[PDB]
Parts: structure tokens; C-alpha cells; sequence
């Protein structure tokens, strides 16, 4: 067994990590005080779930997690909430004043004075690991902490753990749920500084999640609680192979091998089905065919875009529940004759399939219905570059007038870091269009 | 980012500041003696932002009251909530400032300013996490204008990294004590342009017109004018004073509202416009009135400019779905008036606790290029006297040179140019 | 009040659609780059489909189908017909055609082109071909000139069977091509406009001199200049449907619907049904319509041939009024309701 | 449609179906950048206090 450390940065990263660790506990039957009645090796072990939990002599199962925020109120809600006993005080790190939606404030000014305490609390966890593989990093593109401190952290982690793998779960900015006009700036800055330090990055557009919540959960105006419980179901799908016995994606290196041939194009699109309101009076359960087919509707993606108009480089299907290979292969053969799925020429047209027989777990009292089978598709398609174009356009509208730049320069940043980051993004967009478009 | 320090300077500054502490002490359940008395415990989750808590769990405003003569502060100490204020925080001289910016900034005010800063330093030192300052003052007199801007310069020296916000009453010939108000205002704006993060521009002209044409008051007093200012000040600060999803602080507003450091003069608005009726307002009605120029407090036509940013704060229990539809409707119907080069520059917030006497209300904070009309007016009134050097002897007799007037007028005309650049961009 | 933007100023059709939208008094034109639009009359090249449908509170519609260029580019069309099972190599209404890259570029079909070209050397059949790119037209029964002329150019060409025995109108013994206008709305209703036009040659066809390219190239521009009998028989080399029907009635004893149109509706419906899964915007976050120009030729046995699909067609002068009103009717007001000239193409044969 | 590397266990199975074949800066260099931005902050702050001193 090889351990994984989860790093949650800033408000979005902390609230999403809360949602995920709650889900993990339900799935592995770990109670809020950290007791796991079914773990019969008291005080130790190296089962699959120990990738994410350590054990104490008292039989307490402790997340391999560190929560970091430049301001205390969100992590204070962790310290006083339902899972207060779950975490050790030293794993919950807060500053005093936050980065004020300012990348440079979180990176240069306030980051510089807390980065060393964080790396030391992170080494405290690495030290209880027999063979650490690396890191799951949760953060928003748009917050000053989530962008600026996360990029500082990523650079330093490459320095202090240069062999380990680094995976990101990133919240892409959506105006419907954001109170900041500078999120495009922060997004570009942090993507530029983090790109080479990340092996695999799963982007979640708050706008897609918001509309899935309205459309399929009948929630009129979703809150962060609604968004996060859905996002955590998806994250759970993606990490179940690290936490459960199986043979697909069993360590972090395999996510890069299976999903990322070209290391800069490391942004798989996630699609999830079915999402069913728990208040839905009467529901006919969806078959393997119907949920697999739903994996190819844009309305079920984590990022609205159109994979019909790009090319695929890899595809993983991750099923939970009552599924067997014959149903999957029949569903694929049907879908292939009815949909525009084009792969890049130097890749096999094919699917890696993982089936875990336990159906998805839902938070009691949440919005999501229990279902008999569900699926998460991870596809590396060039169509996700659409989300970069959107973001880059917004950045270009503001930066042409230098709107808000002075807030960044006043933190130590140089104006030229803006156009550096922007030109890296332009390289990125051209990479995508080379791999995915014919003349 | 938690405690805020409030300063009120001169006559207008203290009359409006007193009304502000009345209004928000009513919202937070605090009574004129400092004792809490409400129902919701959310009257006190963020009570520390504006109140220091003393022994007996008694709440004392983090308020410094400044004046160069004792008249208005003896009125405040006799006023409704006059006992609320920490008596050590009344700092006053005896001589007055004679509606003379030079006496407030350079002579009388200079004598007094260090003792004011001593009270500020003591209020800051007892703060876990001071986030910045607000100042209430007019720009047309001498104390609030001249000493008020002297204070701001001193506070920036000693706290260069805290947020500085002003609530600044603009002089108007229609509501006017003296002919030198355009001189005082121009000298003051030159200070405000450099040393504040946010300036809420309240035109006495606009308050007068609202009271007359909308509240149907034929003879508006300063008391009726200040009722509208304290209602707007309440709405503008409600997000900082009550728990909600936003977790509002000073800096994020400053960061997101101010795309260029000198263009930080905001147009405030309030809806529904009331005068101390029982009709329920709909969310579509709130949203239309909030954006109405007749509900705005700086006498500028938003249709003559372009919005750089917009904060809309709704108060009370209403549909978020309907608020977001109505908000999205005004932008998508009048999109030419929002600059296209700041994507998504209209942000909205909701506080579930409504103000006293209303079930639903909205506050508008606009960074519009039409605020240039305010500075043009002042500049025309200024130049009309300055080209004949009229009334200058009141200032040169305090040490000032004509050159200092010519520089302040040039800076204000520069700020008018800056605004006109982005109205055409 | 709906809002729209225009980003192609060289578009007669959508210039007229723009004016018609304004004159309703319920549509407002915004600036070319204001994102807060309901409708985008977009550019022909590099239209930014990936920025559509992300404006909260705005249903967005555009007048182009992302991906329809696979129909509106000669090489794309050939690839699409030869590789789509539902069109297939055994496609009876498309001329035999091969994709040819220049030698400076070296995939390519010159291999298989000569294999069939020999069976017309061997088989004594008429081995004339035409070469064209997506000016630059060569008709010749010698493949050696075709492939030489293509390498002399820089871009991909297609070598296509030249239809040597076309139906020629009398009086004239002269060529023509038919242009149909087809509107595809956001629901993927396929609407053929009831008025077509015959782009006619005013020179007697002559099968001996394939280099005199004025009785062989019925293009309205090549006939406006290089042709000496422009305007003789009809005004501007344009015959409309009422006449062509009457001529067919009088000359051949048949009608336009039976002898030609059934085949045209079959071809239009087949092409648009083929690419429907690739381009439909049924469950997408923005919506598309698009106007196409379909170009047909009729041989002497009254067999219709598809020549080319045009994704940005101009309309015919006298028809602009009726067509652009019809676009607004079924493509725009269908989506944005204010306060038939088309035949709907649909067919459900059970088997 | 080839099914390959099928693995089975108590908790599930995994496999691969093929439809078609194929047709960093150092701790020092980071510390420098974080210090070259702090010096730019200290400069800007000094220029402000110099201006306030005039
Ligand atoms: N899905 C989701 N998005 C969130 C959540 N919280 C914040 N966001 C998004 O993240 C962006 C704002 O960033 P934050 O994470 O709150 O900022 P931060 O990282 O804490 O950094 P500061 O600027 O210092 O406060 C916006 O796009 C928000 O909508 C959350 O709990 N769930
Ligand atoms: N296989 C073929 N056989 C006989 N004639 C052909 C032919 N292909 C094209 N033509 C003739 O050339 C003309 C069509 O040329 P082409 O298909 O390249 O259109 P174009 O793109 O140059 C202008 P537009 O796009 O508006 O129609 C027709 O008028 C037709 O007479
Ligand atoms: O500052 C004062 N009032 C005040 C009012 C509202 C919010 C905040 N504070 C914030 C704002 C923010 N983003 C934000 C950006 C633009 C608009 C909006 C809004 F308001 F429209 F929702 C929110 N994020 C965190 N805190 C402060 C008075 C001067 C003392
Ligand atoms: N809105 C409002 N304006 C006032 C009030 N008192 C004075 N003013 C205006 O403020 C200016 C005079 O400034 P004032 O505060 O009296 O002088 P100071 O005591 O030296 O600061 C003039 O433009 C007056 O119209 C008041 O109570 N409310
Ligand atoms: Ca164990
Ligand atoms: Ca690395
Ligand atoms: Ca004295
Ligand atoms: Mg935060
Ligand atoms: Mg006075
Ligand atoms: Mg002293």
C-alpha cells in the first residue's frame, strides 16, 4: 500500500474537501469520531482505504489531509463541526487575513509568511508514510488563496518531493456564483505558474455544476452545499480506485499513464450520470446503456463544451453499482454507431473500464437519490480547450485596459508576469488546436 | 479582517454619524445605554465589527467624534443615543474652523490632530484584526473638509495597509451655507483622490430633490436630508454587520469595485425611498427603483456615463431566483451602459435582515463615469470665483498660496479627464 | 426586446435579415463585441462557437452550425460521401470524385484515381474530368493535364467526373445549374425554399473544345463577363421555377416536381440527415440555424446531380425579400416570439 | 471489439475494450522571486512615506 495526501487550499478547497471526507467516511463506514467497527486490524494496517486514512492505537482513522486557508472562518467551521474529532488540530492551518481575491497577495505577500509552516505540517504527514505516492490538491482558480497560495505550494512541493505525483481538483470560475470580477486574472496567473508542476488536473466549472443542480435536482438557486455534495460524488468516483481493491488506476502514476500522453494537455473532462433528485416521487432506474450514453451529453459534463468538435486521447469509464462487462461492451458498441467519437490518430480508439460493485453512497438528507448504478467518464478531449478560450477572452478584455492591475503590482508583482502567463495560455490553446483540429 | 474604526468630523460629519449609530444600534438591538435587547443571536455574530464590548456585555461604538468647536458634539451628547459613545472619544477644540478649509488642514486642525490620532491609536491597539476606517464628513465646511482630510493623510502614514473609506457630503448651491464651499470641496477632492480607497459621494442637491419631489416635503431640513444618508449608510454596511454567505470585509469590496486607483468615487442609491407607507414592494419594483436615477444620491445621470462596476445589496426575505432574474434583466436590457471590458461587473448580495420599517429594501453602489458631472459642477463654481481671485484672502491669511488652489483645480480637472477616457474606451 | 449582433458585413442575406429585425421594433442591435446578445449573425471564418451559451439569463442563437463545413468544402464533401455508410461509394447522385493533393504536399487518392481513369481508357467510355478547389477550373480527357495543373497550384483539389451530356435548354443548346436554398432551424427541421433559380449559360454547349470555358461554366460571374450573349434569353442568365416548369411541360411533357424536385429533396434530406448527429444543437447550451445553398445539375435523362453545398449563400435579387422574411419567421421568431414559403423535408418509410 | 486485461475481485472488475488500433526551479530560485517582490513592496511603501513626508 502507498499513501496519498490531500491538500485543501482556500474556501472552495476546504469546503469541497469537507464534502469529500464526509463521503469517504460514509463509504468506508468510518464514524465521525474516527472509529471503523469493520476494521479488524486495530491500530494499523495497509488495506486500500489506508491510502487515505492512518490509524491510532485507540482505533481512530485519521484523514491524510491538510486544510490551508489565509483566513480562519471556514476552517473554524471544520474545527467545530460534525467531523471535529476526525482531524488533528495540527492538520488545520489558518492565517489571519486572506488574499482579498488577489493572486499576488496570496502568492507573494501573504504566502511567503506561511508557506514554511504549511510545508512543515505536510512533512509531519509524509513522515507517517511508508511509501507516499503524492498529493491531491483541491482549490479554486479564482480566489486569491486558491490561485496564489496554491501555485506557491505547488512549486515548493515539486522542490521537496520531486518524485511524487501531483493531482489537482480545480474550481473554474462562474459568474453566477462569484462575487469577484478579477477571477479571470487569478485563473490565468495560477494556471501559468502551476502547469508544469501538475501531473493531472480535473477542472470543475461551477457553471456546469450549477446548471446540473437546477436542471436535475430541481434546486432553484443552488448553494455551495448543493454544489459541493455533487462535486464530492464526482471526486469520490475518481478516487475510488485509490481507496478500493481493483486493478484500474491503483496509484497516482496510472492517472497520468491512462489519461495524459502529452504532459501539458493534462485536463481530462469528467462526465457523470445519473443525477436524480431525492425528492423525485417516482423514478425508473437507468440501465447500463442509458447512463453510459448519458456520458456523451454535454449537459452532464463538469465543463460545458462539445467533444464532437475535438479529438479524444484517452477514455476511462468508472462504474459504481450493478454493472458487468457484457452490458458495458454492448452499450459501447451501440453508442459508437450513433455518436461522433473521434480519437487522435496516434491513439487507440478504446475505453479503460473500472467497475466497483457497490452503488454510490449518498449523504442522508442530501439532494441526490440512491440509484442502482452510476458512472463517471474521464476523457482527455481537446474540446475542453473551449474553457480556456472563454477564460482567455475575459482576461484579454480587462488587461487591454489594465483594469485592476494596480492591485497586483502593489503586492510585488510585475506587470509583465501578466503577459507571460497570458502567452503561456496562448501556447496552451495552440497545443490543443494542433492535436485536435485538421486543416 | 474584523474591527472597523469610525471617525466623524465637523458639523455635518457628526450629525450624519450620530444618525448612523442610531440606525445601526436599532438594527443590532442595542439601546441608548449600550445594552443588547433583541431576539436573533445574529444581531451579535458580527457585532464586534463596529462595537467594542465592555464589561457587563455592554456594547460601545468604535467611534471617534471630532470637531473644532463644541456646539454639535454637545448636541450629540444630549441626543437620542448620545450616551452610547465612549466619553474619552469626544475630541474637540474651541475656536471653530469658520467654513475655512485652510484652518481645518493647516492651522486650527493641526493643533488638534495629534490628540485625535491618540484616540485612534488606542482604538486600533485593542483590535484583534483591524480592517480599516470610515469617515463621515462634509467637503464644504472647514473641520470635516480640511481637518477631515488632514486626518486621512495622518492615518495613512501610520496605517498604510488598512482600508480607508469616506462618506462625503458634496456641497450644492441649492443647499448651501457659504459661497466658499466650492473652494473647500476642490481642495478636499485633491486629498480624497490620493488617500481613500472608497468615497461615497452624497450630493446635498440630490438629497434635497429626493426630499422635495419624492418624499413630498416642501421645506426639507438637514434632519430629513440625514435620514436618507443614514438609511443608505446602513444598507451599504449591512453585509459587514450580519452573518450571510458573503462574509463581507472592506478589502474585497475595494478590490472588486475599483479598477483604477483614482476612480473610486461611488454613486450611492436606496430603495424604496421613504420619509419618516405599507405597500409590499416586489423584487421587480425594488430592482427598477434601485437603478433609478431618482433614487441615487449623487446628482448625476447614469445614462450620461458608463458603469465600471455595480454592487447591489438586497435586504429581507425574497426569492434569490427572482432577484437574479431581475438583476440579469436590467443588465441585458440596458447593456450599453455597462463597460464591456470588465466582464460581469454587476455583483449582487442579500442580507436576510431587513431595515427598520421595511420588509424589503435594496442598496445601490455604483462606480459610474457619470460621477464626472459632480466634479465638473464643483469645478465650474470654483473657476467662477477663482478667475477673480474672490474670497481668497480668507485662505491666504492662513498661509496658503494661490498656487495651491491652481494645483487642486488642475488635479480635479485631471480626474474629470480620467473618467471621460473610460466613458469612450 | 431581443438583442442581436452582426459580425459579417459582407452578407447580403443577413444584412437584409438585420434590417427586417430592426423594423419590427422589438429587436435591438448591439455592438459587434457586446456579449449580451440573444442572436449572433456571425463571421464566416473562426466563428467563436465555444463562447456561446455561457451568458446566464440569455437564450443564445447563431446563424451557423458548428461542423457544417464538412458539407460546404469540396474535399470535405467527397470524404463525407465516400466514408459515410448512408451515402457510401454506391451513391448514385454524386459524380465520381477523387481527393488530390499537390506534389509539394504529397490522405491522397491519385492512386485510385488512375485505376478508374484507365477503365475509361480501356472501356472506350467518355474519359473527361473536371478539377476544382474550394477560377482554377480544368476540363480535359487527359489525366496528365489534370494532375499537372493541380501540382501547379498549392492547395488540395478534387478531380471529378465531368458530366458531358447535360440537359440543354432550347432555344440555345445551353448549360445550366439549379440552386436551392435550404434553411435548417434549431430543431433540425429541414426547410426547402419554394423558389429556386436556374443559373444558365447563354452559349451553346460544345463537347469538342472543353477549354472554351463559357458554355461549360454556368457561374453567374464568368457569364457576366467572358460571355457575349448575357441577358439574351432571360434577364441575367437566371430562369426561375414558373418558367422552367413550363418549358419542361412544353418541351418534355413532364413537370419540375416529378422530373427534378423529388430527386433534389431526396439529396438535400440525405446530406443533412447524414451529418445531423455531428452538428445538431438539440441538447446544447446554445442553438444553431443555418441557410445553405445547394447546387445541382441535370443530365439529359433528367437525372439530378449534386455539385456543391454552399454554407454562406447569396440569394437571388427578386427573392431576397421573401427568403429573408422567411428566415426571420421560422429560424428566429420560433426561438424569440414577437408580440409557408418552405417545404419541410421529412420522410419515415418503415422497414 | 477486443476485451483485454480483464481482472476480477470481490469488489469489482476492470478491463480494456479496444475498437480500432492506432491509425523545475530550486528552493533558492523560488526564495529569490519571493524576495524580489517584497523589495518592490518595500520600495513602493518608502516612496509613499517620502511623499507623505513632503
Ligand atoms: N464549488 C464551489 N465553489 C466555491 C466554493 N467556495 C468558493 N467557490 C468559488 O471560488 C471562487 C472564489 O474563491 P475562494 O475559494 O472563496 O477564495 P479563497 O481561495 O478562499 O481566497 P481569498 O481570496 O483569500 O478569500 C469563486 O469562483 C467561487 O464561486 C465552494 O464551496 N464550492
Ligand atoms: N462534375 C461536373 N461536371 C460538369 N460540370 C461541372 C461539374 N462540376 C462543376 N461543373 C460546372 O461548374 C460550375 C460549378 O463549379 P463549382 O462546383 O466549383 O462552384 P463554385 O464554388 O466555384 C461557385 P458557387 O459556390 O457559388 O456555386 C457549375 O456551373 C457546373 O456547370
Ligand atoms: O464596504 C462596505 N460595504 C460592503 C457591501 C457589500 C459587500 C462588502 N464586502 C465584500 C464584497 C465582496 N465582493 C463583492 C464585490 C462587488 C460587489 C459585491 C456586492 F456587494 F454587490 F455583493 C460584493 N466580497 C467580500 N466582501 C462590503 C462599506 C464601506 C463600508
Ligand atoms: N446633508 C447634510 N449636509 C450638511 C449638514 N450640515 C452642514 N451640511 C453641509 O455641509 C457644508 C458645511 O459644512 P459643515 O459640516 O457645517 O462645516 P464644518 O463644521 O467646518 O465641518 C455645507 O455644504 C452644508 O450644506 C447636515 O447635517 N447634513
Ligand atoms: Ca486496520
Ligand atoms: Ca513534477
Ligand atoms: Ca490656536
Ligand atoms: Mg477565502
Ligand atoms: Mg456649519
Ligand atoms: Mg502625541
Amino acid at each position: 500500500m502507498r499513501e496519498c495526501i490531500s491538500i485543501h487550499v482556500g474556501q472552495a478547497g476546504v469546503q469541497i474537501g469537507n464534502a469529500c471526507w464526509e463521503l469517504y467516511c460514509l463509504e468506508h463506514g468510518i464514524q465521525p469520531d474516527g472509529q471503523m467497527p469493520s476494521d479488524k486490524t486495530i491500530g494499523g494496517g495497509d488495506d486500500s482505504f489506508n491510502t487515505f486514512f492512518s490509524e491510532t492505537g485507540a482505533g481512530k482513522h485519521v484523514p491524510r489531509a491538510v486544510f490551508v486557508d489565509l483566513e480562519p472562518t471556514v476552517i473554524d467551521e471544520v474545527r467545530t463541526g460534525t467531523y471535529r474529532q476526525l482531524f488533528h488540530p495540527e492538520q488545520l492551518i489558518t492565517g489571519k487575513e486572506d488574499a482579498a481575491n488577489n493572486y499576488a497577495r496570496g502568492h507573494y505577500t501573504i504566502g511567503k509568511e506561511i508557506i514554511d509552516l504549511v510545508l512543515d505540517r505536510i512533512r509531519k504527514l509524509a513522515d507517517q508514510c511508508t511509501g507516499l505516492q503524492g498529493f491531491l490538491v483541491f482549490h479554486s482558480f479564482g480566489g486569491g488563496t486558491g490561485s496564489g497560495f496554491t501555485s506557491l505550494l505547488m512549486e515548493r512541493l515539486s522542490v521537496d518531493y520531486g518524485k511524487k505525483s501531483k493531482l489537482e481538483f480545480s474550481i473554474y470560475p462562474a459568474p453566477q456564483v462569484s462575487t469577484a470580477v478579477v477571477e479571470p486574472y487569478n485563473s490565468i496567473l495560477t494556471t501559468h505558474t502551476t502547469l508544469e508542476h501538475s501531473d493531472c488536473a480535473f477542472m470543475v466549472d461551477n457553471e456546469a455544476i450549477y446548471d446540473i443542480c437546477r436542471r436535475n435536482l430541481d434546486i432553484e438557486r443552488p448553494t455551495y452545499t448543493n454544489l459541493n455534495r455533487l462535486i464530492s460524488q464526482i471526486v469520490s468516483s475518481i478516487t475510488a480506485s485509490l481507496r478500493f481493491d481493483g486493478a484500474l488506476n491503483v496509484d497516482l502514476t496510472e492517472f497520468q499513464t491512462n489519461l495524459v500522453p502529452y504532459p501539458r494537455i493534462h485536463f481530462p473532462l469528467a462526465t457523470y450520470a445519473p443525477v436524480i433528485s431525492a425528492e423525485k416521487a417516482y423514478h425508473e432506474q437507468l440501465s447500463v446503456a442509458e447512463i453510459t450514453n448519458a456520458c456523451f451529453e454535454p449537459a452532464n459534463q463538469m465543463v460545458k463544451c462539445d467533444p464532437r468538435h475535438g479529438k479524444y486521447m484517452a477514455c476511462c469509464l468508472l462504474y459504481r453499482g450493478d454493472v458487468v462487462p457484457k452490458d458495458v461492451n454492448a452499450a459501447i458498441a451501440t453508442i459508437k454507431t450513433k455518436r461522433s467519437i473521434q480519437f487522435v490518430d496516434w491513439c487507440p480508439t478504446g475505453f479503460k473500464v473500472g467497475i466497483n460493485y457497490q452503488p454510490p453512497t449518498v449523504v442522508p438528507g442530501g439532494d441526490l437519490a440512491k440509484v442502482q448504478r452510476a458512472v463517471c467518464m474521464l476523457s482527455n478531449t481537446t474540446a475542453i480547450a473551449e474553457a480556456w478560450a472563454r477564460l482567455d477572452h475575459k482576461f484579454d478584455l480587462m488587461y487591454a485596459k489594465r483594469a485592476f492591475v494596480h492591485w497586483y503590482v502593489g503586492e510585488g508583482m510585475e506587470e509583465g508576469e501578466f503577459s507571460e502567463a497570458r502567452e503561456d495560455m496562448a501556447a496552451l490553446e495552440k497545443d490543443y488546436e494542433e492535436v485536435g483540429v485538421d486543416s | 479582517m474584523r474591527e472597523i474604526v469610525h471617525i466623524q468630523a465637523g458639523q455635518c460629519g457628526n450629525q450624519i454619524g450620530a444618525k448612523f449609530w442610531e440606525v445601526i444600534s436599532d438594527e443590532h438591538g442595542i439601546d441608548p445605554t449600550g445594552s443588547y435587547h433583541g431576539d436573533s443571536d445574529l444581531q451579535l455574530e458580527r457585532i464586534n465589527v463596529y462595537y467594542n464590548e465592555a464589561t457587563g456585555n455592554k456594547y460601545v461604538p468604535r467611534a471617534i467624534l471630532v470637531d473644532l468647536e463644541p456646539g454639535t458634539m454637545d448636541s450629540v451628547r444630549s441626543g437620542p443615543f448620545g450616551q452610547i459613545f465612549r466619553p474619552d472619544n469626544f475630541v474637540f477644540g474651541q475656536s471653530g474652523a469658520g467654513n475655512n478649509w485652510a484652518k481645518g488642514h493647516y492651522t486650527e486642525g493641526a493643533e488638534l490632530v495629534d490628540s485625535v490620532l491618540d484616540v485612534v491609536r488606542k482604538e486600533s491597539e485593542s483590535c484583534d484584526c483591524l480592517q480599516g476606517f470610515q469617515l463621515t464628513h462634509s467637503l464644504g465646511g472647514g473641520t470635516g473638509s480640511g481637518m477631515g482630510t488632514l486626518l486621512i493623510s495622518k492615518i495613512r502614514e501610520e496605517y498604510p495597509d488598512r482600508i480607508m473609506n469616506t462618506f462625503s457630503v458634496m456641497p450644492s448651491p441649492k443647499v448651501s451655507d457659504t459661497v466658499v464651499e466650492p473652494y473647500n470641496a476642490t481642495l478636499s477632492v485633491h486629498q480624497l483622490v490620493e488617500n481613500t480607497d472608497e468615497t461615497y459621494c452624497i450630493d446635498n442637491e440630490a438629497l434635497y430633490d429626493i426630499c422635495f419631489r419624492t418624499l413630498k416635503l416642501t421645506t426639507p431640513t438637514y434632519g430629513d436630508l440625514n435620514h436618507l444618508v443614514s438609511a443608505t449608510m446602513s444598507g451599504v454596511t449591512t453585509c459587514l454587520r450580519f452573518p450571510g454567505q458573503l462574509n463581507a470585509d472592506l478589502r474585497k469590496l475595494a478590490v472588486n469595485m475599483v479598477p483604477f486607483p483614482r476612480l473610486h468615487f461611488f454613486m450611492p442609491g436606496f430603495a424604496p425611498l421613504t420619509s419618516r407607507q405599507y405597500r409590499a414592494l416586489t423584487v421587480p419594483e425594488l430592482t427598477q427603483q434601485m437603478f433609478d436615477s431618482k433614487n441615487m444620491m449623487a446628482a448625476c445621470d447614469p445614462r450620461h456615463g458608463r458603469y465600471l462596476t455595480v454592487a447591489a445589496i438586497f435586504r429581507g426575505r425574497m426569492s434569490m431566483k427572482e432577484v437574479d432574474e431581475q438583476m440579469l434583466n436590467v443588465q441585458n436590457k440596458n447593456s450599453s451602459y455597462f463597460v464591456e471590458w470588465i466582464p460581469n461587473n454587476v455583483k449582487t448580495a442579500v442580507c436576510d435582515i431587513p431595515p427598520r420599517g421595511l420588509k424589503m429594501s435594496a442598496t445601490f453602489i455604483g462606480n459610474s463615469t457619470a460621477i464626472q458631472e459632480l466634479f465638473k459642477r464643483i469645478s465650474e463654481q470654483f473657476t467662477a470665483m477663482f478667475r477673480r481671485k474672490a474670497f481668497l484672502h480668507w485662505y491666504t491669511g492662513e498661509g496658503m498660496d494661490e498656487m495651491e488652489f491652481t494645483e487642486a483645480e488642475s488635479n480635479m480637472n485631471d480626474l474629470v479627464s480620467e473618467y471621460q477616457q473610460y466613458q469612450d474606451a | 426586446m431581443y438583442t442581436f449582433v452582426v459580425r459579417d458585413e459582407n452578407s447580403s442575406v443577413y444584412a437584409e435579415v438585420s434590417r427586417l429585425l430592426l423594423a419590427t421594433g422589438q429587436w435591438k442591435r448591439l455592438r459587434k463585441d457586446n456579449p449580451r446578445f440573444n442572436l449572433m449573425l456571425g463571421e464566416r471564418n473562426r466563428l467563436p462557437f465555444g463562447r456561446l451559451g455561457h451568458e446566464p439569463g440569455l437564450v443564445q442563437l447563431v446563424n451557423y452550425y458548428r461542423g457544417a463545413d464538412k458539407l460546404c468544402r469540396k474535399a470535405s464533401l467527397v470524404k463525407l460521401i465516400k466514408t459515410s455508410p448512408e451515402l457510401s461509394e454506391s451513391c448514385t447522385w454524386f459524380p465520381e470524385s477523387y481527393v488530390i493533393y499537390p506534389t509539394n504536399l504529397k490522405t491522397d487518392e491519385r492512386e485510385v484515381f488512375l485505376a478508374a481513369y484507365n477503365r475509361r481508357r480501356e472501356g472506350r467510355e467518355g474519359n473527361v474530368w473536371i478539377a476544382k478547389s474550394s477560377e482554377g477550373i480544368l476540363i480535359s480527357s487527359e489525366a496528365s493535364e489534370l494532375l499537372d495543373f493541380i501540382d501547379e497550384q498549392g492547395q488540395v483539389h478534387v478531380i471529378q467526373k465531368y458530366l458531358e451530356k447535360p440537359l440543354l435548354l432550347e432555344p440555345g443548346h445551353r448549360k445550366f445549374d439549379i440552386r436551392s436554398w435550404v434553411l435548417v432551424d434549431h430543431l433540425y427541421n429541414i426547410y426547402l425554399y419554394r423558389e429556386g433559380v436556374l443559373r444558365t449559360s447563354s452559349e451553346p454547349y460544345n463537347s469538342a473544345n472543353f477549354q472554351d470555358k463559357t458554355c461549360h461554366l454556368t457561374n453567374h460571374c464568368i457569364q457576366k463577363e467572358y460571355s457575349k450573349n448575357y441577358g439574351r434569353y432571360e434577364e441575367g442568365n437566371e430562369m426561375f421555377f414558373e418558367e422552367f416548369n413550363q418549358y419542361l411541360m412544353d418541351a418534355l411533357n413532364t413537370t419540375l416536381e416529378n422530373s427534378i424536385l423529388l430527386q433534389i429533396k431526396h439529396i438535400i434530406r440525405s446530406c443533412l440527415m447524414c451529418i445531423e448527429p455531428a452538428i445538431s444543437t438539440k441538447h446544447l447550451h446554445y442553438q444553431s440555424f443555418q441557410l445553405f445553398g445547394f447546387d445541382f445539375m441535370v443530365d439529359e435523362e433528367l437525372k439530378v446531380w449534386l455539385i456543391e453545398v454552399n454554407g454562406a449563400p447569396a440569394c437571388a435579387q427578386k427573392l431576397y425579400a421573401e427568403l429573408c422574411q422567411g428566415i426571420v419567421d421560422v429560424a428566429i421568431s420560433s426561438v424569440f416570439p414577437l408580440a409557408s414559403i418552405f417545404i419541410k423535408l421529412h420522410h419515415h418509410h418503415h422497414h | 471489439m477486443e476485451v483485454i486485461e480483464l481482472n476480477k475481485c470481490t469488489s469489482g472488475q476492470s478491463f480494456e475494450v479496444i475498437l480500432k488500433p492506432p491509425s523545475d526551479p530550486s528552493l533558492e530560485e523560488i526564495q529569490k522571486k519571493l524576495e524580489a517582490a517584497e523589495e518592490r513592496r518595500k520600495y513602493q511603501e518608502a516612496e509613499l512615506l517620502k511623499h507623505l513626508a513632503e
